[PDB]
């Protein structure tokens, strides 16, 4: 059971203008070994 | 069969869709999301496809296309290149909101969408694009998937499944051309959202020169919940080759404009009067209807009452479902302003890299404007006709088709408007 | 015209100006082209930009020059994605850059009385700064309110479904120094009609409720 | 047999190898389509439209530049459809464009005119304003005009793959997308001219030959080149006993269709 009265999205609020990086930043720890094509780059 | 109007919340599919319930995990878990994805996934993605299938999931980005088929032009086998999933956030269609709903108030099924999906096509991560004005829903996504990799749902062993799967999201800079398949990946890729052609087509070489398969929010939020209560059950709602629970934004010219979830196919006078208020004044003082959004042709109220808001009446309406963002007007619009504006609109959002779109979106907004002064002859109105018709199947993109359809069906249903503006412009003198 | 797509060497906007990237932002830049596969670096060049921008409040072409050489691009690679996009800004802003959406789905529900009211109880116009270089007004296109419209963007936070007397309280509040709660200001919280929900105002069912069997 | 595949341009039938593009059918069969942005040795780029064809059977036209081409394909070069969209390209193409032709060196060889002659109308029903364009000033060697630029992409295509540079893009979007730097800077590289040769009309000109004469009245003598031990192979256009420019020649085996500043 709930209230079903209010609104439960009242976090972004408080959110910072570097939030999604810090976020972006601490989900490294999880990602992924990432593909690599062979190169650096096509060296443009 | 027949009369496909209401639907219970015992169906409904986007449960927090009013930000009435947690967001986060908690909500999710407590609400149906992430059961049973262990099992979902140990099927074969073969399974999972068949699903979408016998589902009739159309994708709603605009384009009518089934999944299924689309899903499985991407289950083949791997030449030792990584494939992925684009999830297309950018809604930048005037009139569309539910993806921003979604994004913000239930994420993780976007997620276990994401995963689904993913494990369907034969993915190793899922990036997704989120338009670049919506900084607040793509930080709750990024607590939402720092939540899923806490508990182990993405990752190294999603859910324990032996299959590893990566969730990105990726911000926009502003560009409602980035909404297109090709210029997403074009912008996440680091160059301009200007399209690229088809042939190629993603599947073969996409993101990165990769097999990519770009989705709506939208239809991979589903996926997940037609895998688990079965898409025979999803294909109950609606028409025969149109079905599903579609999410609909009723916006201007209404006293109670919302977001809902409905049976396809259903009345358009009963989703807006039943869900909404009904228009301000009162049916009798409709104008005019927008069914999808502004890249869909205007009906008038003699047609408005006996359609059903799905793909094909929309069609057989001279007209199309897109997004399904009702767009209602009253008698108390000047309608050649509003799609005026929608032109300039699409004038400022155009890439610029394909010579129809170009030049003559320009052309037809300065015509626009001309016709709303009224400084125009009435026997300008079959050349922009004509002008509309050497834009629309001669573009790289859509985007052309959408900027000449809304002048194609304000020309087709209130040319005598035009003809009167220029008559009084010409008594003034 | 405002948008001229060209760069004229200015003092305030020339390559020695001093921009540089803070010892957190390199680390939140590794993490963004950690994003994308090893080959490709160049597709971080819109978040990196962005970020520039943030810790900068807009971008100046030294800016634009040290992402390239950061990630190793050609800078007119990065000068076409600046001019392309619109979120960047290459000129100067204010503390508070507002955003009015004019679209007709927002247009429809009055919406050039609140750029009006924008236009008098800021005194400037319609794409111009004030002179105490706090706010600055413009029009843009559909930002996805179009149900709770009118509406408009500050600085990543939406104000929507406001009228002349909301916009003037968010004003007043601006130049205190608070800012305000990002949302509808009617009664309503989110997209949900005004009179009451009429769509899902039962219990939701909760986990295995619907499963098909066999799965 | 050697995975050849049979196509048909108006019934007749050509065999061409896979990957084979709409056009280079069409040239096999000796039909050439129209074009403001393939070249024939710069990346494919489907921007101009102008050369779309109908396949038979098929709704919507496809761009041949760009278009692999299919089994029983039959491309219908010289029906409506094709005629429809080429004409409304030209109408697109001519909406902003300079009345300039007097005072644009490109004259009498620009591929613009002669595509409006022989694919377009004759008439202009655009009954508004044109834009303009600040010109830029990339060198001595090059001018700038570029009210009359199309937006091809061929100079940057050029500049990247073939020259070297990736200094010219595109600034901004829309009808305002400003091809060009977004700052100045000399595009003074040794495969620079050659922008000007591959840039159909008249933005990007020669300043020594600005204004000096007309292609009609120039004879053309095909020699070739001293001032490298390549043997570039070289035009002299000339003009009542005088050297006039020097234009380049084709040699798919030294000069394909490039020549250096000091050449030229
Ligand atoms: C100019 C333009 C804008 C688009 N914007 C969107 C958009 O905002 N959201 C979306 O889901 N699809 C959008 N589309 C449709 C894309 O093709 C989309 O990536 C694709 O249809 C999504 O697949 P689905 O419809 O099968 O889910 C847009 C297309 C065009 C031409
Ligand atoms: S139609 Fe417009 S937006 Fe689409 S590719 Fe062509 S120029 Fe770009
Ligand atoms: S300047 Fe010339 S070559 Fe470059 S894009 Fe324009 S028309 Fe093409
Ligand atoms: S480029 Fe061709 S059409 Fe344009 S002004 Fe020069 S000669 Fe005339
Ligand atoms: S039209 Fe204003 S937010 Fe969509
Ligand atoms: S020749 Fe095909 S688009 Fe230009």
């Amino acid at each position: 059971p709930t209230d079903t009265t209010t609104y439960k999205n009242l976090q972004h609020h408080d959110y910072n203008t570097y939030t999604f990086l810090d976020l972006n930043l601490d989900l490294s720890k999880f990602r992924l070994p990432q593909p690599s094509s062979g190169r650096e780059s096509p060296r443009h | 069969k027949t009369s496909f109007g209401s639907l219970k919340d015992e169906d409904r599919i986007f449960t927090n869709l009013y930000g009435r319930h947690d967001w986060r995990l908690k909500g999710a878990l407590r609400r149906g999301d992430w059961y049973k994805t262990k099992e979902i996934l140990l099927k074969g993605p073969d399974w999972i496809l068949g699903e979408m299938k016998t589902s009739g999931l159309r994708g709603r980005g605009g384009a009518g296309f089934p999944t299924g088929l689309k899903w499985s032009f991407m289950n083949k086998p791997s030449d030792g290149r990584p494939k992925y999933l684009v999830v297309n956030a950018d809604e930048g269609e005037p009139g569309t909101c539910k993806d921003r709903e979604i994004m913000r108030h239930d994420p993780h099924k976007l997620v276990e969408g994401c995963l689904v999906g993913g494990r369907a096509m034969g993915a190793r991560a899922a990036y997704i694009y989120i338009r670049g004005e919506f900084y607040n829903e793509a930080s709750n996504l990024q607590v939402a998937i720092r939540e899923a990799y806490e508990a182990g749902l993405i990752g190294k062993n999603a859910c324990g499944s032996d299959y590893d799967f990566d969730v990105f999201v990726v911000r926009g800079a502003g560009a409602y051309i980035c909404g297109e398949e090709t210029a997403l990946i074009e912008s996440i890729e680091g160059k301009q959202g200007k399209p690229r052609l088809k042939p190629p087509f993603p599947a073969d070489v996409g993101v990165f020169g990769c097999p990519t398969t770009v989705a709506n929010v939208e239809t991979v939020a589903v996926s997940p919940t037609i895998c688990r209560r079965g898409g025979t059950w999803f294909a109950g709602f609606g028409r025969e080759r149109n079905s599903g629970t579609k999410l609909f934004n009723i916006s201007g010219h209404v006293n109670h404009p919302c977001t809902v979830e409905e049976e396809m196919s259903v009345p358009l006078k009963e989703l807006i009067e039943k869900h909404a208020g009904g228009v301000t004044g009162g049916w009798d003082n409709l104008l005019a209807v927008i069914p999808g959004g502004s890249s869909t042709p205007l009906i008038p109220k003699s047609v408005c009452e006996t359609v059903l808001m799905d793909f094909d009446a929309l069609v057989q309406a001279q007209t199309g479902l897109g997004t399904a963002a009702v767009i209602v007007m009253d008698r108390s619009t000047d309608i050649v302003k509003a799609i005026a504006r929608l032109i300039e609109f699409y004038k400022h959002e155009s890439c610029g890299q394909c010579t129809p779109c170009r030049e003559g979106v320009d052309w037809m907004n300065k015509v626009m404007a001309r016709f709303v002064k009224g400084d125009a002859r009435p026997a300008e109105i079959d050349s922009l006709w004509e002008i509309s018709k050497q834009i629309e199947g001669h573009t790289i993109c859509a985007l052309g088709d959408g900027a000449a359809w809304p002048v194609q069906g304000l020309i087709r249903h209130f040319r005598p408007e035009l003809e009167d503006r220029m008559q009084r412009f010409a008594q003034q003198h | 015209g405002g948008a001229l797509f060209v760069h004229r060497d200015t003092p305030e906007n020339n390559p020695d100006t001093p921009f540089d990237f803070t010892p957190e932002n390199y680390k939140r830049i590794e993490a963004i082209v950690k994003n994308y596969p090893e080959g490709h670096q160049a597709a971080a060049v819109l978040p990196v930009l962005d970020l520039a921008q943030r810790q900068n409040g807009w971008l100046p072409i030294s800016a634009m020059n040290k992402v390239a050489e950061v990630l190793q691009v050609p800078p007119m690679r990065v000068y076409e994605v600046a001019t392309f996009y619109t979120m960047y800004n290459r000129k100067p802003v204010g503390k508070y850059h507002i955003q009015v959406c004019t679209t007709t789905p927002c247009m429809l529900r009055d919406s050039d009385s609140i750029l009006e009211t924008l236009q008098r109880k800021l005194g400037i116009k319609v794409g111009e700064t004030t002179p105490d270089k706090l706010f600055t007004l413009i029009e843009v296109e559909c930002l996805g309110a179009c149900v709770n419209a009118p509406m408009v963007q500050i600085n990543d936070n939406y104000y929507e479904d406001l009228t002349p007397k909301d916009i003037e309280e968010i004003i007043d509040e601006l130049k205190a120094g608070k800012v305000p709660k990002p949302g509808p200001r009617s009664g309503r919280f989110c997209c949900e009609p005004a009179g009451g929900l009429t769509s899902l105002t039962e219990p939701p069912k909760g986990p295995g409720f619907g499963v098909q069997a066999g799965l | 047999a050697s995975n050849l595949i049979e196509v048909f341009v108006d019934g007749q039938s050509v065999m061409v190898e896979p990957g084979t593009t709409v056009l280079q059918a069409c040239e096999k069969v000796g039909m050439q389509i129209p074009r403001f942005c393939y070249h024939e040795r710069l990346s494919v780029a489907g921007n101009c439209r102008m050369c779309l064809v109908e396949i038979e059977k098929a709704p919507k036209v496809v761009a041949a530049c760009a278009m692999p081409v299919m089994k029983g394909w039959n491309i219908l070069t010289n029906s409506e459809k094709s005629k429809k969209a080429r004409e409304g390209v030209m109408e697109f193409l001519l909406a902003n464009h300079p009345l300039d032709c007097p005072i644009c060196d490109q004259g009498g060889e620009c591929d613009l005119q002669d595509q409006s002659m022989m694919f377009g109308s004759d008439r202009s029903r655009f009954l508004e304003g044109k834009r303009a364009v600040e010109d830029k000033n990339i060198g001595p060697l090059v001018k700038t005009i570029m009210t009359r630029c199309i937006q091809c992409t061929r100079c940057i295509r050029f500049a990247s793959e073939i020259a070297g540079v990736d200094d010219l893009g595109t600034t901004g979007r829309g009808n305002d997308m400003q091809v060009g730097t977004y700052i100045e800077k000399m595009f003074m590289s040794e495969l620079s001219g050659n922008v000007i040769d591959i840039c159909p009309v008249g933005a990007l000109t020669s300043k020594p030959y600005a204004f000096t004469a007309r292609p009609w009245e120039t004879r053309k003598t095909e020699s070739i080149d001293v001032m490298d031990a390549v043997g570039s192979n070289i035009v002299v256009s000339t003009r009542t006993g005088e050297v006039m420019r020097i234009l380049p020649r084709m040699h798919e085996d030294i000069n394909e269709e490039w020549i250096s500043d000091k050449t030229r």
